[PDB]
């Protein structure tokens, strides 16, 4: 979060919190209050924002759920449709805490060797975050969507 | 300045800038605006609030103008205040700049390695910039004072 | 503390200390150590030479320690070896 | 396997080093390729310059030979 | 080290749970007591060595740790403290300002007893001159800000014994 | 090194000159237009890796740089070449974000050129691909960002050459 | 190759070659007329292993010539089978060497980064070179036939 | 380093002589010298620090280096030119309590010249502040000890020109 | 480094075609001459102290350098001189088993002329102890070696002045 | 032996065994049952071998079996004979390993320092080796006799 | 010499020189009379020390005058007592500088490699030198022998 990396930030000079650091610490409490509004309509939903997510990745890239794709049958498009939910889940994460510190340990230290050995195509986990961008701008104003949308595009360039 | 202190953190871990590293990069020059003027009024009584700060020190200890002190006489007293001149000049530079970097980066680190040579007292200038903070903020409003004591808090703050 | 009240105090203890003793080298002595005392004290910032501050990284706090804490320690005995002057060179070179 | 000899100097200007601190601060050695880019990028984050940056061990082919 | 904000995320990640009114209430409080710890840290920094001089006066200096013997006996004891204390200060306003315990576990008070153990160094001194440390900040904090500032100084001073 | 800011600070520091009206003018300059850049900055580290992709396919590859004889043959010195275009993306976006070249000439410039007379790196080819990267970054950023983006790619060619 | 990883071992330790480095040179310079067979071999029928390494992964993976394929068209298959051609090159050399020192430097350090700045499926071109080591070793002798798959082997292992 | 002893008894192992009459006289004309350089390097060692106290007073302070655009301006840059003044002073004591500038020529003055043209430190101001420390070294030390304690500093001032 | 092998891999590899008919014969010449090679470097390696002491007798002990004045002088030069041509005869073998004087240059040649001047080290004497090791092993090893044994042998020397 | 070397130059740069090292290890364990014939042999005429190799060092060196000798006297003389007999069981060790890492831990690290302990000639403890490097040859034909001659000449060289 | 290590010693320890490091220096200027004393008393009788000791190594070690030894011959013991001198020379110069500085740097170090590659008993020769310390010690008083001694002995440790 944004007082981990400003607190931790000013213990590694054995000082105390600067006069620049009693600021956006401030900036972050002042719009906690957004960023608690803008996270619980994201958690709201969770649910359509994932169903289409998905239906715009499966056309967009529709080899995954052929017979010789990653994500064929019911069941591992299940597990497609869980993985996009446990993203999303990890950007409601990031946008409460107001940093990507906990998204980035949780689900992106790491990700490239475990879909690597899954055989699964990065590229199509972040389409699939893209669609799940592009559902959710489409349900918030355009400064909560500018912001969750920051977010989204962390996403989609670490995976990568 | 903060882009200043951002990049260099970046380019230490060898990254690009981050996504809560932006949300502090735009809130710094948002205020900007406000702060401008606010740096801009102490800017017009530099050769006033040091020489009413001087009025609010050697009188207070009063061995700085005394036989055995280090500021006898006219032209080691307007060293003195050429000296309060110079930290009022590096606390505005470093209000218009953001973090600790104007003050720190040329007239804070190595205050004690100076004055090992110098004989002029720490806790001296502790009560100095007492008074400059003391005296620098009834010109500003309870709003402005609130965007100009953590800059000043960091002088004392920092000789300690 | 009245520090020119303390210093002119020292200064008495060591005069007093050499009246004494009979100059041999042992009254010396005792003037060269208590003068040591008043000239180590005064400067008032040549003492306490700031703290040596060990920087740290985000994952551990950063320290200090007083200057005289290592000032009474073994001293850190250390090895270096200057030779960069020249491999092709110039200077006096030799082996040293 | 090749190895740069460089010649640089790199001030220290946030701490004030107070023990024979000319050595360390304009140096002539050679660095091995793999590692010259990670030691010559210290010298620009310190502050200091490199004079010069010589081939010194390899030739300009590289290919074969290259791995050691 | 750990804040509110990471700490409800963290517990909350564990069971794999989107975060729910539980946890905003949680965030909410917090947010709400952001200005008065942002404040008093800014009071706590500054008159800090003033703080640390009060609180020696009370508690340390006056006592055993001073006479031939003690502790704190010649310079460079009484120096390895003001030292040892600046941190219990500097940290523990780290706590009033990302309010947990966490940062007072991991970085400050952990060892700390073995390392007193190894050394000498008054337990119940050092835990004295925190309780001294504690009234006198929150004396210069104010009505509200006093506590939680409480709330950090006793935690550390129980941990520590 | 230095950015718009911390320049004028120290522009007028040296000469012990307290910040006047064209020192102001100077700062609101910077203030009013680094918005845009902390937007294209967005946009190039989100698009970083397909950037140098680009660029190396319009300007590198499908060459004799790439076959055998070339400075880019074999995957050691391919993977050397893309490491060196992405230092340069990177080096370019911060020299942006700053308003300044000071960090691109401290940290990037000295040493290059001779570096890569040295190694016999094509210059002319960086020079290629470097706007090969303006190119691509000025279609990406937009009509807001591509002029301060290009002029600092435009810095590292002149540098270079 | 063996003489140069020999002489490096010898002159790290500062000593001379031990006796058993000097009977693996003895025994490479022996066995050096079967390589230079094998590399023959490879030269003369580099053209027929290209193609069959060709079809038996365009039939294998379909999906690297398709409309969103990395290889979609004839220059994109050219190119495909002529990084084919190199590695074969890169075999035979290996082969002659009696070592891996130069296909490291060659054709695997680097290939990572290589390979994922242009989007080219790793794993297709493992298959492929599997695939090349299915036609060579239906032209060469038994004992012939795993002296080259042994270097073929390690291809698809760095290639890993 | 060498002493007076040592270069002349390398001076003989080179020629793989023995200790002749001319190397005895050379040795006792340094042994007849012996106490007093010990006494001056006591005196130089004692009151060291109000040494370069006053003979910072003389020469540097007080003048543009001070101010803004000076070399010696900001509290790095001062402090450094005191490190520098204190090297200076220890290692004449060196020098002198060896009868040798060898140990000046190894230890101090070798990358010295190049290192200031480097960093833009002025040559000319480093020279009067060691000559200024001469005049205080030589008024200490007194007419024993005074030429003998001058002629490294002179040593040192002639290499830096 | 680069053998016999690994020279021709090069040679064909920045041209960028197969192995030829030309690069086989030239790998089966360097088969044809690999026994009597590895041969040679054991008898070599079996008798390095005394080729070094033939070698030191002929050119080297018992003249104006083994007497005081000289830079064989003191057993510490001595002992350098002599591991120089320890390193002198090891890395010949190694060029000798290689193939190629590309071990001869980099680890060995490269350099070792700006030492020499700087350190003061005769250049002639050294040539000359190399010419005798050249006889040494002419000697000591079968006539089927002896040539290539000499060329590498010559190269040394004719880098060396 | 080889298989140490190999196995732990691998394991020092984590990574699995290369194609040299596989052949080293093939050829290595090709020419085990002829290793194993010289070491038999050679310890079938361990005692002749020794007595003989004594022989040829006190024709050669006199001095060490008089009254300012080391081995002076009859059970000095044994002693050497006994070193003797260790040196050619380590010779046969490392005939059978394949390479020196058996007999450089036995018998040369720190074998200077002990014969300085001992006050002894190490010249003469090599002579001594000579002598049974010719004494062994003798008996051996000539690969295998060259093959046991490495081993002596490294005895030779390490004892230097 | 004294002086050499002190300073070496304290600027290895960063700081001024010490009242310890102040007191050898004291003492080894006040000690350089007996010191010088000490060194003409030896030069005087340098030969006949040397030829003296060389007469006692000769009955003591038959040794080395031995047809596998290297003192026979005329030109061979010559070429010993030529060492024998320098040696002199050496323990002289030590004896004069207070330190084994130089003698370290003249005629110790490499000296192993120097008999070893001159195939001279080093033994013999610290019996030679020890022979040297009885006939030096002969012409000496008590306390200046036994002064003498300490360097002798240092040397005897030297060839060891
Ligand atoms: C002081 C009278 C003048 C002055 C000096 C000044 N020096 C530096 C920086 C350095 N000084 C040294 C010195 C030494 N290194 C050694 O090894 C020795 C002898 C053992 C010496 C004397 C070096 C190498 C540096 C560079 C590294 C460092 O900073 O420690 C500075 C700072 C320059 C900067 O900001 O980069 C200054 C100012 N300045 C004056 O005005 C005087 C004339
Ligand atoms: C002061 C009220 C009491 C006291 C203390 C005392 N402490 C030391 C020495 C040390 N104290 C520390 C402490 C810390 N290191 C950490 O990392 C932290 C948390 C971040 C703490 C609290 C340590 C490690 C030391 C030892 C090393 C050092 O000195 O830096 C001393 C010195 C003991 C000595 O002389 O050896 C003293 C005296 N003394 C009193 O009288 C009080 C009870
Ligand atoms: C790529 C577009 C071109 C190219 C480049 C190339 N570079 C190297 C080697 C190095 N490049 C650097 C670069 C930098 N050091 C710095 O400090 C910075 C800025 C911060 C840069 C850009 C360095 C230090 C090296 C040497 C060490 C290393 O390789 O990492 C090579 C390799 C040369 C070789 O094989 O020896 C190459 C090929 N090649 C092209 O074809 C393009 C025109
Ligand atoms: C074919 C089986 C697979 C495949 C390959 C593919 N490669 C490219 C482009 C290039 N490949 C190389 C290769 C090398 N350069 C070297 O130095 C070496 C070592 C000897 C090799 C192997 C290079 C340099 C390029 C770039 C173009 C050029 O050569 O100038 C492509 C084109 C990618 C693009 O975006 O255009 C492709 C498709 N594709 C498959 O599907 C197979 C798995
Ligand atoms: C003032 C409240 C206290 C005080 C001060 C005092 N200062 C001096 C002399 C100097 N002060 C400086 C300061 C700086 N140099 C820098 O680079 C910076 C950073 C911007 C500073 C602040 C300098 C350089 C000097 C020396 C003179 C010069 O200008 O070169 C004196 C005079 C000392 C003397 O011996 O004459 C005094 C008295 N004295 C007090 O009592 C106050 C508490
Ligand atoms: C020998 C035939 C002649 C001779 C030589 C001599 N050399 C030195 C010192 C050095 N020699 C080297 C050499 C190398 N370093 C390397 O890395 C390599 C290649 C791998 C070589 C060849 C170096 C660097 C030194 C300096 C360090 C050291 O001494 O080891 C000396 C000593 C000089 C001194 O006292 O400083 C001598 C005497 N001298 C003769 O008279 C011979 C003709
Ligand atoms: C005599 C007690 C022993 C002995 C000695 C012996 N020495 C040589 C030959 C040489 N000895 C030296 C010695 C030195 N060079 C140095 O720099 C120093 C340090 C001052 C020393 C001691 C040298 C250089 C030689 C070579 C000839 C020369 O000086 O030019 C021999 C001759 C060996 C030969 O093969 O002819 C001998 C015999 N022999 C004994 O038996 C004693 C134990
Ligand atoms: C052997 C070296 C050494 C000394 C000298 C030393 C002194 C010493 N004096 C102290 C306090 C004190 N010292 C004094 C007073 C004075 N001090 C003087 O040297 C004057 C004689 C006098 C003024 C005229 C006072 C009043 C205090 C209480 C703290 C305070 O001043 O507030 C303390 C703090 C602990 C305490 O209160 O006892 C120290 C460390 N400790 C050491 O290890």
């Amino acid at each position: 979060s944004v007082l981990t990396k400003a607190i931790v930030n000013a213990d590694a000079e054995a000082r105390y919190l600067s006069p620049g650091e009693l600021d956006r610490i401030k900036s972050f409490v002042a719009s906690g209050e957004r960023r608690l509004r803008i996270a619980q309509t994201l958690t709201e939903a969770r649910e359509r924002i994932v169903k289409q997510a998905g239906d715009q990745l499966f056309q967009i890239r529709p080899d995954v759920v052929s017979p010789g794709g990653n994500a064929y049958g019911e069941k591992m498009t299940a597990l497609c449709l869980r993985d996009l939910d446990y993203y999303l889940r990890l950007v409601t994460y990031g946008i409460v805490a107001g940093d990507v510190t906990p998204i980035e340990e949780i689900g992106i230290i790491g990700v490239k060797e475990m879909y690597n050995s899954l055989q699964t195509p990065i590229p199509a986990v972040a389409e699939g975050v893209r669609a799940m961008k592009n559902v959710a701008t489409s349900l918030l104003s355009g400064d909560d969507a500018a912001e969750a949308g920051f977010y989204f595009d962390y996403l989609v360039g670490a995976m990568q | 300045s903060v882009v200043l202190t951002t990049i260099m953190n970046a380019d230490q871990q060898l990254r690009y800038p981050s996504v809560g590293e932006l949300e502090q990069i735009k809130n710094f020059m948002e205020d900007s605006a406000l702060r401008l003027k606010v740096a801009k009024t102490l800017s017009d009584a530099n050769d006033r609030v040091v020489k009413q700060a001087s009025a609010g020190l050697f009188q207070r200890r009063p061995d700085l103008n005394n036989p055995g002190g280090n500021a006898y006489g006219e032209k080691r007293l307007g060293s003195c205040i050429r000296d309060l001149g110079w930290y009022y000049r590096l606390i505005t530079y470093s209000i218009v700049a953001g973090n600790n970097e104007p003050v720190e980066r040329i007239g804070l680190t190595g205050i004690f390695e100076m004055y090992r040579v110098l004989e002029v007292p720490i806790p001296a200038m502790i009560e100095s910039m007492r008074l400059l903070k003391k005296e620098a903020l009834e010109l500003l409003s309870p709003a402005e004072a609130e965007i100009a004591a953590p800059y000043f808090d960091y002088v004392i703050g920092a000789m300690q | 503390c009245s520090i020119s009240a303390t210093i002119v105090a020292l200064l008495e203890m060591r005069k007093n200390a050499a009246r004494l003793f009979k100059d041999e080298a042992d009254s010396k002595l005792v003037s060269s150590y208590i003068s040591v005392v008043i000239r180590a004290l005064d400067a008032d910032r040549s003492d306490a030479p700031a703290d040596i501050v060990r920087p740290s990284s985000e994952d551990r706090p950063g320290l200090t320690l007083p200057y005289i804490y290592k000032l009474s320690a073994d001293s850190l005995t250390t090895f270096k070896m200057t030779a960069i002057y020249g491999a092709d060179g110039r200077p006096k070179v030799n082996l040293s | 396997s090749r190895y740069f000899k460089v010649t640089a100097c790199i001030p220290s200007l946030k701490r004030v080093r107070t023990g024979r601190e000319l050595q360390n601060t304009f140096f002539t050695k050679l660095v091995p390729y793999e590692n010259w880019f990670t030691e010559q990028q210290r010298i620009q984050k310190a502050g200091g310059k490199v004079l010069s940056v010589k081939l010194f061990t390899g030739v300009q082919g590289a290919n074969t030979g290259v791995g050691a | 080290m750990q804040d509110a904000i990471t700490a409800v995320i963290n517990n909350y990640d564990v069971q794999g749970k989107y975060l729910d009114g539980a946890a905003l209430d949680k965030l909410k409080a917090y947010f709400t007591t952001g200005a008065v710890r942002v404040r008093a840290a800014a009071v706590i920094s500054s008159n800090a060595t003033t703080i640390i001089k009060e609180a020696a006066a009370k508690a340390l200096i006056y006592s055993d740790l001073t006479r031939p013997g003690g502790n704190m006996y010649t310079t460079r004891r009484y120096a390895a403290c003001i030292r040892d204390m600046d941190y219990f200060l500097r940290y523990a306003t780290y706590a009033m300002l990302a309010g947990d315990p966490s940062i007072l576990d991991e970085r400050v008070l952990n060892g700390l007893k073995e390392t007193y153990n190894s050394l000498g160094v008054p337990i119940a001194a050092t835990v004295g001159g925190i309780q001294a440390m504690k009234e006198v900040v929150g004396g210069l904090v104010g009505p509200d800000a006093a506590k939680e500032a409480s709330i950090y100084f006793d935690y550390l001073s129980s941990g520590l014994s």
